[PDB]
């Protein structure tokens, strides 16, 4: 091959190499169109083991509503339905409330 | 009709012919060549590069002499 | 000394670089419908006295128009055939979803249906169970 | 031994083969000596005049150029009088044109006015030949003879057709409506068939140009 | 092959050929075109035509 | 087609015969008698690629998807349309389809959305960003014309300062991002989805999806400063040392 | 009849004569040169050397180079110098203010 004089060589000369939080097993996700529409993640808060004992109370009270009658948490939002925009913002509002729960 | 020749092809086509043709090798190369007189009252551009209007971007610059007249005296 | 030197190993990449000149057919499915949602016509096709060939992009002949700014309209074009039987199909089937008899013109020279209002996607479907 | 043609383009499935008698100007009686396909995209399109009316209309037009020209009053040393050369061309879609050639096809066809042979080699090159076989064959006053290239058109074929004012001898590529439409009956040669197929059927997925396809 | 296009077929006036326009461009393409070979006294004449065609279609 | 047969018992047509469509001629008024007689480009215009516009294309196999995107090869399968005249400076994709696009591949795209990036890279795709001139993006788009003009391969050109942020970038992927932290990058993006990450290392064919041309380099296949035997079907290589000093240069 | 033979263009590559007077002043021209080579490569004849810049056109695309295209090491320093002077501005509203 051929290398430029502003080659990425050069370009990134430190990076020569070709090589160069919550759980997904846990939680379930869910997401059909309803047009309207509505994805809503679904997981064991009772069984959470990667939230603080704390963290489980805080949420099961801060989220009581959201706790289900089998004791599963569950969170819904209606933005869109894909893979990144609907299912990220499920998780990440679980992690968001964790986080508020943790302080 | 229309000439198959331009007009300014007309002076052309009279030194290339006649007695035009005859005349010295040496005399009609210095008739032919011509060499620009050294700019005295305008200068030509320095840089080669200005900002089209159009398209609002860098281009190719011309330059535009100054008329100066010089007498026959 | 010549300033050039001639390879063929990278030619391949030129080769790759050059534009083709007709549409590629679709490519065989393990599944279909394709995830994007095209499905090829279903085989055997219809029997039907009016058979309704494809575009020449694979797709269903229907197009949405409006005219005048205030009429919705919706043609099929690439009917071959006995037109008629198609127009009665057709009344029969818009009828009950429309609510009436559908507003039709019948362009027999060109082949071709207007409907007046957007009807694509009931026809469209409706045209996959034909198996078109 | 018959003949047999087959479309080298993929017919549709749902629309049956176009058939015609293979024939061979060899022999006053070899009319028919073999059976050939037609693709029905070329060979059984609709027959839509219009277009077929609209390519004579170009055709007689594209080439109008008028050199009439007057004084008018200003110029006499007419207030509406032809003013100098004036030209009326035009351009029809490329995709417009090869459909009317496809139109004019399928009628020739239909109407038996058209003639598909193998070659159009002849035992004799005598126009009185060439006149007497369209007689005994019963064709159109006028026979147009079509070839797959000019270079390669047969000798005896050339004289024939060069003295015959109503039988014009032509190339694949000079085809067109007007020579279709003057000349009573159409003699295309096999060769021919599929080179006129070739180039009608490549409409298929027409790209719209960008430049020149060459 | 589209290798030469109908309107290459053209013969006629060079400032027409596989070209239309009305008569104020037909005329201002003629003069382009032998502007140079035209005379002297047809150039002068062809100038003040058209101005008069100038005049007529674009301000009437 | 009973029509056919119609003409079969219709008379021989003829040229007099020919008569135009009902109602496609006008009729027109002649002074004969009576009836006359009497009385902003600094602004790149990013020409975006649809991810539905996109989907269709994979899935119809209109581009082959092992074969990493091209914008060429876009091109020449006429996906989308670039007009020098109206001088379009970019690419851009559409938010439109991002329910309907599951697919992973390689593309380069001039512009990319953030959420659509790690969404592909989610899918297994990888996505960066190249700087194309428009005048050379033009070139590119048209390869064999500036061969016809005798033109040798020129370096590809870098962007102005305004532009320079947004592909030095290591967010937006783009050719001058800092590899050092790609690693840690793709990292950062799988934990906002919280998809397990996909190194790019086990793919089978890492090295085909990663392969990329050099800054300078406007071709995949063509390094910068080369030219091409087009009637030969071969490529010419400058062989010359001050040749070289241009390119550095 | 017989229809005349189609018309056939010349083909390869015609080089035009500088001398006469009727051949126009673009078919004389270097990039009409190079324009036979990209037709027909090697049977135009055209030097390949010819078609890269000469050791004088290399001079004058260096000095090109250096006065209107940057490299990227320079456009970073840029960055670093109008961010800090950005972060000025910004601490000279808020002690202002």
């Amino acid at each position: 091959t051929f290398q430029s004089i502003y080659s990425l060589d050069k370009l990134y000369p430190e990076s020569k190499g070709a090589d160069t939080y919550i759980p997904l097993d846990r939680l379930s996700i869910s997401y059909c169109r309803s047009v309207n529409s509505k994805a809503e993640v679904r997981f064991h808060l009772a069984s959470a083991d990667w939230i603080e004992e704390p963290v489980r109370q805080k949420i099961a009270l801060t989220h009581k509503n959201k706790i289900n009658k089998a004791g599963e948490l569950v969170l819904t939002s209606e933005s869109s339905r894909y893979q990144f925009r609907n299912l990220a913002e499920c998780l990440q509002k679980i992690r968001d409330m964790i986080a508020e729960a943790s302080q | 009709p229309l000439h198959r020749y331009p007009v300014h092809l007309w002076q052309k086509l009279r030194l290339r012919q006649g007695i035009c043709a005859r005349l010295p090798a040496h005399f009609l190369r210095s008739l032919e060549e011509e060499r620009t007189p050294t700019p005295v009252h305008y200068k030509p551009h320095g840089t080669k590069f200005k900002i089209n209007p159009k398209n609002g971007q860098r281009e190719r610059v011309e330059d535009v002499p100054i008329p100066v007249h010089y007498p026959p005296e | 000394n010549p300033g050039f030197v001639e390879s063929v190993d990278e030619y391949q990449f030129v080769e790759r670089l050059l534009p083709p000149t007709k549409i590629p057919e679709p490519p065989k499915h393990k599944h279909y419908p394709t995830p994007s949602g095209w499905q090829p016509p279903r085989d055997p096709l219809p029997s039907l006295p009016y058979f309704v060939r494809r575009s020449r992009m694979h797709n269903i002949p229907v197009y949405k128009e409006i005219t005048h700014g205030n009429r919705q309209m919706t043609l099929i074009r690439k009917v071959e055939g006995d037109i008629w039987a198609l127009q009665k199909d057709v009344e029969e089937f818009l009828s009950p979803l429309l609510g009436k008899t559908p507003i039709t013109q019948v362009n027999e020279v060109t082949g071709t249906l207007r409907i007046k209002g957007y009807f694509d996607e009931q026809l469209k479907a409706w045209l996959l169970e034909k198996g078109f | 031994d018959p003949v047999l043609r087959k479309c080298e383009l993929r017919i549709p499935v749902h629309r049956r083969p176009v058939q015609a008698w293979v024939e061979s100007l060899r022999g006053f009686e070899q009319e028919r000596i073999g059976l050939a396909e037609l693709h029905p995209d070329v060979f059984a399109t609709a027959p839509r005049l219009d277009i077929v009316h609209q390519v004579a209309i170009w055709q007689r037009n594209f080439r109008r150029i008028s050199y009439a020209n007057t004084k008018t009053r200003a110029e006499v040393s007419v207030a509406h009088g032809p003013r100098g050369p004036t030209s009326y061309y035009y351009m029809l879609p490329m995709k417009v044109r090869a459909l009317g050639l496809k139109v004019a096809l399928t009628v020739k066809l239909m109407q038996d006015d058209l003639h598909i042979v193998d070659s159009l080699e002849l035992p004799t090159a005598d126009p009185q030949y060439l006149t007497e076989l369209a007689q005994y064959r019963h064709w159109g006053s006028s026979v147009l003879l079509v070839d797959l290239t000019h270079e390669e058109m047969p000798k005896n074929v050339v004289a024939a057709t060069s003295g015959l004012n109503s039988f014009n001898l032509i190339p694949a590529v000079g085809l067109n409506v007007y020579s279709m439409l003057k000349h009573q009956t159409l003699v295309l040669t096999l060769p021919s068939v599929a080179f006129l197929e070739d180039k009608l059927l490549w409409q298929d997925s027409r790209y719209t140009p960008l430049y020149p396809f060459r | 092959n589209f290798e030469k296009h109908p309107k290459e077929l053209i013969k006629g006036p060079v400032w027409l050929r596989g070209w239309r326009g009305n008569e104020l461009q037909r005329c201002v393409r003629k003069k382009k075109f032998v502007g140079n070979r035209m005379f002297i006294e047809d150039l002068h004449n062809l100038n003040k035509r058209i101005s008069y065609l100038y005049k007529h279609f674009n301000r009437h | 087609g009973t029509s056919l047969d119609l003409l079969r018992s219709l008379p021989r047509v003829s040229l007099a015969n020919l008569k135009p469509s009902p109602n496609s001629r006008k009729r027109e008024r002649r002074p004969r008698d009576r009836r006359r007689g009497r009385k902003h480009s600094f602004r790149h215009q990013y020409q975006p690629l649809s991810l539905r516009r996109l989907q269709y294309l994979i899935d119809l196999g209109r581009v082959d998807p092992t074969q990493p995107i091209d914008l060429t090869q876009l091109v020449n399968g006429r996906g989308v349309t670039i007009q020098p005249l109206k001088r379009d400076y970019g690419v851009q994709l559409v938010e439109e389809g991002a329910d309907t696009f599951q697919a992973k591949i390689n593309i380069e795209v001039q512009l990319a959305s953030e959420l659509a990036i790690a969404a592909i890279e989610k899918n297994g795709g990888v996505v960066t960003t190249a700087f194309y001139d428009p005048r050379s993006l033009e070139i590119l788009c048209k390869p064999i014309p500036f061969f016809l003009r005798g033109q040798p391969i020129p370096k590809r050109m870098l962007p102005p300062e305004s532009l320079v942020p947004y592909y030095t970038d290591a967010k937006n992927r783009g050719y001058l991002a800092d590899p050092a932290k790609f690693p840690e990058a793709r990292l950062e993006l799988a934990m906002k989805f919280g998809y397990v990450l996909p190194d790019i290392t086990k793919d089978e064919l890492f090295r085909m999806l990663s392969a990329r041309k050099d800054p300078r380099q406007i071709f995949f296949g063509l390094a910068p400063g080369w030219v091409v035997n087009m009637a030969d079907k071969k490529i010419l290589k400058p062989t010359d040392e001050n040749l070289l000093k241009y390119y550095s240069s | 009849y017989r229809a005349p033979p189609p018309p056939r263009r010349r083909p390869g590559p015609h080089s035009p004569d500088p001398e006469n007077l009727l051949t126009p002043r673009w078919q004389l021209t270097p990039r009409y040169v190079a324009k036979q080579f990209g037709r027909h490569g090697a049977i135009s004849g055209v030097p390949p050397a010819s078609l890269w810049p000469t050791p004088e056109q290399l001079r004058e695309l260096e000095a090109e180079e250096q006065e209107w295209y940057p490299s990227l090491a320079t456009m970073q320093e840029s960055l670093r110098l109008q961010q800090q002077a950005l972060e000025a501005r910004r601490q000279a509203r808020e002690q202002r203010i």
